[PDB]
């Protein structure tokens, strides 16, 4: 089948800025090539069409270039809401293959988060289970490494992280890693440390405690 | 004033079956094609399936042929999908979505079409899972100097959403609410933190307010820091 | 005999042939197609809505050797303006044929004001919207000629107007 890659994946831009996203075929599609806006929660909107027309009702500050494997779609002066997911779509063939998108953020100051740890509650520890989370709040670059250490031991498999989108307030993200164990094993350990790795860092910084005394 | 509504969504048993719909209004729908196109949850778009303006030609993705069928009820501005044998993979959003030559402005037709218009979707979930009430656990800090951070966590629940407020919706700055994460079992967790400055604790009350629907539980849990 | 000499073949080109656009981005453009199993390149236009549309595409340079007096064979499909809603004042179907004779080659420096109007060419089968759905084309075919050439080179030039047109095959020749 044609595939369709998009490039880049993610891209950070600041209002005002002329942003140019890419699409390119694995094989020639000829003009038939249509890209899509999507904000989160809502559905796609058509941009453009035959590789180059506008759809009606569509700002005159998109447009789209290309033909047989390389295509462009570009923004000039990004308004705050173009801030989307965007998307193309080849009808060369019946498949109708879509890129996997191009993310449009908002451009910041880095900002290192602030990390917090908690240790499970009391009230969890009856139920047999047993929840350590980190907090990493407000940072710039999405971008972060955390790791969980037990009785300083590295674990694997064992945690599931999650991050929110950029907040409209400072276009900072949270995350939230939550280490999951039973309770025969926890009650086994000590020290519950939480290493965190990010560019505003100039090193890593560990939040930790000890099981039992305070 | 083109407008399209899915109907039909919903939760089912793998190997079950479901049939969605759209409802058209403000166009002349016998003359559109309509399609499906999907959306699994944190992907991409994939186009599913195409149906003729007479109900004529039909063509499907290879990830559903066989298992899918697309029609259309003409006179009642109706497109359907009749989806069998569903697994896991065909969780998703489903878009129902058109095209019409009339504002296609280009002399000779592509081969394959473009979406003009889409509706705004209908989740199907198919999963083993059946309902079931979060646990409610507070995320506590200590006293350290500084601002500090403070949380629920909300755990095993079927379906999505939960919603969750703090102190009756009194609190409403620097709350982070986060995405809920499917776990291994089929079920839902999700945490909810805000901060506050240290000086708070052991003064200000705060209590997280946990509702879903579903199941019907709310829970309103104080979150007391931790003293030595 | 009174065999025909070609003076340019458009298809014979097979996508090879890049002629002048004016205005530079909106307006005429090449594209490719597949009729008949065999791919089939054509310069097109569909501005049928906005309606100030002046369009030029203008050949390469034809030297003209011993002809004077040429002929013009011209293949094209014209859409149905009634095939677009809301298109009443501004859709057209017809599109407009120049040439313009000189002694030298003027490169990307395109004069539209140096063309004289050869003619109206207007289509006697429109491409209704079933044909289109359908992917059938309905070909038209229309020839001119213009009189005594005397310049050592000749351009020939499509204003569009507003018009959904796809031109397919453009063919001058000489008698002997």
């Amino acid at each position: 089948d044609i595939q369709m890659t998009q490039s880049p994946s993610s891209l950070s831009a600041s209002v005002g800025d002329r942003v140019t996203i890419t699409c390119r075929a694995s094989q020639s599609i000829s003009t038939w090539l249509a890209w899509y806006q999507q904000k989160p929660g809502k559905a796609p909107k058509l941009l453009i069409y035959k590789a180059s027309n506008l759809h009606t009702g569509v700002p005159s500050r998109f447009s789209g270039s290309g033909s047989g494997t390389e295509f462009s779609l570009t923004i000039s002066g990004l308004q705050p809401d173009d801030f989307a997911t965007y998307y193309c779509q080849q009808y060369n063939s019946y498949s109708r293959t879509f890129g996997q998108g191009t993310k449009v953020e908002i451009k910041r100051t880095v900002a290192a988060p602030s990390v917090f740890i908690f240790p499970p509650s009391d009230e969890q520890l009856k139920s047999g289970t047993a929840s350590v989370v980190c907090l990493l709040n407000n940072f710039y670059p999405r971008e972060a490494k955390v790791q969980w250490k037990v009785d300083n031991a590295l674990q694997s498999g064992n945690s599931q992280e999650s991050v929110t989108e950029q907040d409209s307030k400072d276009s900072t993200y949270s995350l939230s890693s939550t280490l999951t164990l039973s309770k025969a094993d926890y009650e086994k350990h000590k020290v519950y440390a939480c290493e965190v790795t990010h560019q505003g860092l100039s090193s890593p910084v560990t939040k930790s405690f000890n099981r039992g005394e305070c | 004033e083109v407008q399209l509504l899915e109907s039909g969504g919903g939760l089912v048993q793998p190997g079950g079956s479901l049939r969605l719909s759209c409802a058209a209004s403000g166009f002349t729908f016998s003359h559109y094609m309509m399609a499906w196109v999907r959306q699994a949850p944190g992907k991409g778009l994939e186009w599913v399936s195409r149906i003729g303006p007479s109900g004529g030609p039909t063509h499907y993705a290879d990830s559903v042929k066989g298992r899918f069928t697309i029609s259309r009820d003409n006179s009642k501005n109706t497109l359907y999908l009749q989806m069998n044998s569903l697994r896991a993979e065909d969780t998703a959003v489903y878009y129902c979505a058109g095209y019409d030559s009339g504002y296609d402005y280009v002399a000779v037709a592509g081969p394959a079409e473009y979406f003009q218009h889409w509706g705004q979707g209908t989740l199907v979930t198919v999963s083993s899972a059946s309902t079931k009430g979060p646990s409610v656990f507070p995320l506590a800090p200590s006293s350290k100097g500084g601002t500090a951070a403070l949380g629920c966590l909300v755990k095993d629940y079927f379906p999505e959403p939960v919603t969750v407020s703090w102190n009756s919706g009194a609190l409403t700055s620097g709350v982070h609410t986060f995405p809920a994460v499917l776990q291994s079992s089929g079920l839902y967790s999700l945490s909810s933190v805000v901060t506050v400055p240290s000086s708070s604790l052991g003064t200000q009350t705060y209590i997280c307010n946990v509702n879903h629907k579903p199941s019907n539980t709310k829970v309103d849990k104080r979150v007391e820091p931790k003293s030595c | 005999q009174g065999k025909e000499v070609v003076l340019l073949d458009f298809a014979a080109a097979g996508g090879e042939l890049g002629w002048l656009t004016h205005p530079y981005g909106k307006g005429w453009d090449l594209m490719q197609n597949i009729m008949n199993d065999m791919p089939i390149y054509m310069y097109s236009v569909c501005n049928v809505m906005s309606g100030d549309q002046d369009n030029w595409l203008r050949t390469n340079w034809v030297y003209r050797g011993e002809a004077e007096r040429i002929f013009i064979e011209l293949k094209f499909t014209v859409r149905d303006c009634n095939s677009f809603p809301g298109g009443a004042s501004s859709c057209k179907e017809t599109f407009n044929l120049y040439y313009a004779e000189s002694d030298l080659d003027y490169g990307t420096n395109f004069q539209k004001r140096l063309f004289t109007k050869i003619d109206t060419i207007a289509p006697d089968e429109i491409t209704v919207s079933s044909d289109f759905e359908a992917r059938h084309v309905k070909l038209n075919v229309e020839e001119r000629s213009v009189g005594p050439l005397t310049r050592k080179g000749f351009y020939l030039a499509f204003q569009d107007i507003g018009a959904c047109v796809a031109l397919l095959s453009v063919r001058v020749y000489y008698k002997k």
